[PDB]
RNA sequence: GCGAAUUCGGUGAUCCUAUGCUGCCGAGAAAAGCCUCUAGCGAGGACAUACACGGCCCGUACCCCAAACCAACACAGGUG
RNA sequence: GAGUGAGAAUGCAGGCAUGAGUAGCGAUUAGGCAAGUGAGAACCUUGCCCGCCGAAAGACCAAGGGUUCCUGGGCCAGGCCAGUCCGCCCAGGGUGAGUCGGGACCUAAGGCGAGGCCGACAGGCGUAGUCGAUGGACAACGGGUUGAUAUUCCCGUACC
RNA sequence: AGCUGUCAACCGAGCGUUGAUCCGAGGAUGUCCGAAUGGGGAAACCCGGCACGAGUGAUGUCGUGUCACCAGGCGCUGAAUAUAUAGGCGUCUGGGGGGAACGCGGGGAAGUGAAACAUCUCAGUACCCGUAGGAAGAGAAAACAAAAUGUGAUUCCGUGAGUAGUGGCGAGCGAAAGCGGAGGAUGGCUAAACCGUAUGCAUGUGAUACCGGGUAGGGGUUGUGUGUGCGGGGUUGUGGGACCUAUCUUUCCGGCUCUACCUGGCUGGAGGGCAGUGAGAAAAUGUUGUGGUUAGCGGAAAUGGCUUGGGAUGGCCUGCCGUAGACGGUGAGAGCCCGGUACGUGAAAACCCGACGUCUGUCUUGAUGGUGUUCCCGAGUAGCAGCGGGCCCGUGGAAUCUGCUGUGAAUCUGCCGGGACCACCCGGUAAGCCUGAAUACUUCCCAGUGACCGAUAGCGGAUUAGUACCGUGAGGGAAU
């Protein structure tokens, strides 16, 4: 839940608000998953931490 | 540069009533730099005074702590060495009694 | 102790010779004043002068 | 400086044999050293003894159930 | 132009009073006398009795302190008093190890930690290892010494 | 011509006309701890390996170097296994800690005010964290404005204004546009719409398909798609650029568009430019100011007289010089006594900024104006949905920016800005990159200033000062 290795995405911090509109500091942790994706066309694939946005971008290929 | 010589170690001899109680018994007292060793001091005394020594005993005397209005005064730490020449018994005339 | 005019025009074997004799004189003089038979300081200072400059000239002509 | 005798017996431990023996359950550390076995070498090591030799650095005084440590004291306290 | 006017805020810092030459002088043991030094002696030194502890109030060690140890000098400051005395102060001297205690040997609880994992970041973990005794392997006595040090110095005999 | 720093004297030993000491520039020596880096460790202390030498009859022993970690390149090797990778080695270049403030970028509260208090404010304050610099960040419009044929990068002040506004519309918070100022450089290019080469990956109707007139010699730029890498040529507001067809064209040679022959399209080499330590290519090759600095030298003019007087620098009187009548001391208020002041001078050596001669780099295969017509100019981005931040803007009708999570566009009759929203007209081209000048700060150094204090004041510290002392702590903290 820290940083996906390629686009350099780090968690930002913000405040939760109530119906009474009360502030309280909270956290947003980015969607990153441990997946093993192909790097060279021979079909080898290594476990790296990639965020879901990057996976959707397809910056790492699927095979 | 600098070469290795044995008599870069001896600071001085010490004169005292105990030192004379030893001088009568063919055992001598010398003041020696702290970073020395009995082997080095043995080789030094042998080479310098052409006497074949048996063994050397060394002791460390912690410095005193003398009063002064300026503040807390401490003297330097000194190392005394006890040396005992062999049965050959060659007095060191350089000691000057 | 000796002038640089002589020192720079003199050679390797001779600064080796004055090197050993100056170490020998440092030995002797420091430890007669250690024994307490010696009085003044300038002797150790000038033999220090000699050893320092001979070591400097040694590395100087070694590099050059 | 000189310098006599220097044995018997008995009592006797919480000390030694004992890291032992007997019994209990609540069932009682580690590694180094030591002995030995081979893998990987190898043309000179193995056991005793007469002899001269060489074995480092540091602590080493004093106080220590106290006027010297901890309690602001030369303190009716505490300290293994 | 003002840090410009104090008598108080259980004000602040310094100094000095009364209570006052009043209470106390730190135990369950207790002294007295003689001679000696000294200008001064219950308090120090030497001699004889008495008193007390004696599983300590004796003798050693570890932790701790660091010269309080010994000798010589002096007693305005310190010792709850005077003090020649002192653990006062000034000077000098004093601590001797192949074999006693640690390092060159090894580990427990636990600490550090290459890479590695996790963590916006600072960081937190723990592998190989390396540290970490309160533990284990591995080598002594009698006597003598001066004014103070003795299983260290010397004599005598050995060890690993 | 004196000198061996001070408390702090005192002795004794001595150095100097050959110039000692003193002040400056450069150089070396530089124990140990401390990033500490051969390993370890309770800081200034314990323990080793490797190479070259000294010494003993040998050892023991003694000196000199070298031995931390991480990152980034080079060469070798390649495990599970065959290709190949991790890991493993050897060598260079970098970084590690400290510093008062200033700055960027993330984290980030409460005491308080609202006379309570939750929105709010306190406040993006304190503090923590990782960065480099001497300044940093920002910086060339996807900016304003509103019909004027306007401003024209960024930065920092004074206005505009406590105004338009926000706010349990309370406490409170708070613009922008425009104007006046400081400073100047409206500034050069990369990368996709053709190609040559290092290439491979694939195949081959392996012969009439490839070269820019004529004759002739020779024998896969895949046929078609997908994806990446390498390059000449398109980076735009009146809205702009090439797969092909129309007009002048300020040198030449070669090789190409799978070949040899006019037309059309690219690349290598000789000569005017553009510039260069730049932010738009990067590494190198060598040069003078009385600019300054770290330090010094010269530098006028009464022993004047008389008196109180211990001493005059005092009182009076002559005559003092002055491009110097600032300041201290000497026995009392001294420009005429000295330290010195105006003013001149002066550096062997070293350092920072400013010119002047080998050498280096580029293109003049290129350049300037002229008539119609057939994939590229920054992508998981702009934008959208939800959830939050920061601009006055606290979900209010809410533009603009950013972020987390899902979706998701065109390439010019494309877009977004013009403060919920659009038809016709109006102004600029987003996802890429950097860039000096004005500014803030002062641990340090120099020269000065003060209607600032004169020992309970002024820094805690004019003196053993962050010392004694207290607290095992972060620390607190004196008097003299
Ligand atoms: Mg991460
Ligand atoms: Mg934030
Ligand atoms: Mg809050
Ligand atoms: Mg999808
Ligand atoms: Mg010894
Ligand atoms: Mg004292
Ligand atoms: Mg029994
Ligand atoms: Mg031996
Ligand atoms: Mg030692
Ligand atoms: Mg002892
Ligand atoms: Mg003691
Ligand atoms: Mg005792
Ligand atoms: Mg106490
Ligand atoms: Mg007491
Ligand atoms: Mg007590
Ligand atoms: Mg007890
Ligand atoms: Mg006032
Ligand atoms: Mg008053
Ligand atoms: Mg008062
Ligand atoms: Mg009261
Ligand atoms: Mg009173
Ligand atoms: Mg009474
Ligand atoms: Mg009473
Ligand atoms: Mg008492
Ligand atoms: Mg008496
Ligand atoms: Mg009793
Ligand atoms: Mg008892
Ligand atoms: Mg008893
Ligand atoms: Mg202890
Ligand atoms: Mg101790
Ligand atoms: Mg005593
Ligand atoms: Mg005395
Ligand atoms: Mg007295
Ligand atoms: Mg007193
Ligand atoms: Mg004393
Ligand atoms: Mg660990
Ligand atoms: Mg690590
Ligand atoms: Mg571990
Ligand atoms: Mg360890
Ligand atoms: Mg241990
Ligand atoms: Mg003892
Ligand atoms: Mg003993
Ligand atoms: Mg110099
Ligand atoms: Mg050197
Ligand atoms: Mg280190
Ligand atoms: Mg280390
Ligand atoms: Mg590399
Ligand atoms: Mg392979
Ligand atoms: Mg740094
Ligand atoms: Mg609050
Ligand atoms: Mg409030
Ligand atoms: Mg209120
Ligand atoms: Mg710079
Ligand atoms: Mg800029
Ligand atoms: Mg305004
Ligand atoms: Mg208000
Ligand atoms: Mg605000
Ligand atoms: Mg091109
Ligand atoms: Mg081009
Ligand atoms: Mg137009
Ligand atoms: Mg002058
Ligand atoms: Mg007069
Ligand atoms: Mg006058
Ligand atoms: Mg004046
Ligand atoms: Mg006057
Ligand atoms: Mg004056
Ligand atoms: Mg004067
Ligand atoms: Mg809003
Ligand atoms: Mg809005
Ligand atoms: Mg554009
Ligand atoms: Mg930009
Ligand atoms: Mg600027
Ligand atoms: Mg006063
Ligand atoms: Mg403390
Ligand atoms: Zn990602």
């Amino acid at each position: 839940a820290a940083v996906c290795d390629i686009c350099g995405k780090g968690p930002g911090f913000g405040k939760s608000v109530s119906h009474s509109h009360r502030r309280t500091s909270r956290r947003w942790n980015p969607n990153i998953q441990p997946v093993r994706a192909v790097t060279r066309p021979g079909g080898n694939k290594q476990r790296i931490n990639a965020c879901t946005s990057c996976i959707k971008a397809g910056k790492v290929s699927r095979a | 540069a600098t070469i290795t010589d044995p008599r870069d170690i001896i600071l001085a001899p010490v004169i005292s009533e105990k030192s004379y109680g030893l001088i009568e018994d063919n055992v001598y007292t010398f003041v020696v730099h702290p970073d020395s060793n009995k082997t080095q001091i043995k080789i030094a005394i042998e080479k310098i005074f052409d006497v074949k020594v048996d063994s050397v005993n060394t002791a460390n005397r912690q410095g005193k702590r003398k009063r002064t209005r300026t503040g807390f005064g401490k003297r330097k730490s000194t190392k005394r060495a006890i040396v005992k020449l062999a049965a050959g018994s060659k007095p060191i005339d350089l000691f000057g009694a | 102790g000796t002038t640089p005019g002589e020192l720079r025009e003199l050679t390797d074997d001779e600064l080796k010779d004055k090197l050993r004799e100056s170490k020998e004189e440092l030995f002797n003089l420091r430890f007669q004043m250690a024994t307490g038979q010696l009085s003044n300081n300038r002797r150790l200072r000038t033999v220090r002068q000699e050893i320092a400059r001979v070591y400097t000239v040694l590395r100087e002509r070694e590099l050059g």
